[PDB]
């Protein structure tokens, strides 16, 4: 329950994916889980909002973060890959223009299993989850926030 | 059996290895959830 960044993993065990746990809510993307159940301990953690075309899915409540890139500054992604310790790389984000407007983008290329690692703003607040983005041959991942 | 272990605090570090570039694409977005070049 506690506030952080987290490992989701399956069963020998994979690391599947990531994900942040922020006012009794976990945070993480659709592609990660697909919506399924996630143990916690002795409890478990049944979904509660998704949407496959945001490419996220929240447990136990609503979607919390609501933090947004300001254009300008440089941010960090907290990763979380497999095997490795929970690192923060500083970026300039670049952009994702659409009909429906501008998404920060992050032209990291991280494992798999580091989708839904958190990106964060200078204040510490998260501003979307890695790991749903477009190849260019580098991938670049969009800033996926949802809405509060 | 998908579980979670907790990997750390959500915080900014100071001394964050710095990397990556800004690129400006233009993008769709269609129903399932895929980002494709326009």
């Amino acid at each position: 329950t506690t506030d952080g960044v987290y490992r989701v993993m399956t069963r020998g065990s994979t690391q599947v994916g990531v994900g942040v746990m922020q006012e009794g809510v976990f945070h993480t993307m659709w592609h990660v889980t697909k919506g399924a159940a996630l143990r916690s301990g002795e409890g478990r953690l049944d979904p509660y909002w998704g949407d496959v075309k945001q490419d996220l899915v929240s447990y136990c409540g609503p979607w919390k973060l609501d933090a947004a890139w300001d254009g300008l500054s440089e941010v960090q992604l907290l990763a979380v890959p497999p095997g490795e310790r929970a690192k923060n790389i500083q970026t300039l984000p670049g952009i994702f223009k659409t009909k429906d407007g501008d998404i920060g983008a992050v032209a990291l290329d991280y494992p798999a299993g580091t989708s839904g690692s958190p990106i964060l703003d200078k204040s510490g607040r998260v501003i979307g989850l890695y790991g749903n983005g477009v190849v260019i041959g580098s991938y670049v991942s969009a800033i996926t926030q949802g809405k509060r | 059996d998908m579980y979670i272990e907790r990997a750390g605090d959500i915080t900014w570090e100071k001394d964050a290895e710095v990397t990556g570039n800004s690129p400006r694409l233009d993008v769709a977005l269609d129903e399932s959830g895929d980002f494709s070049l326009v």
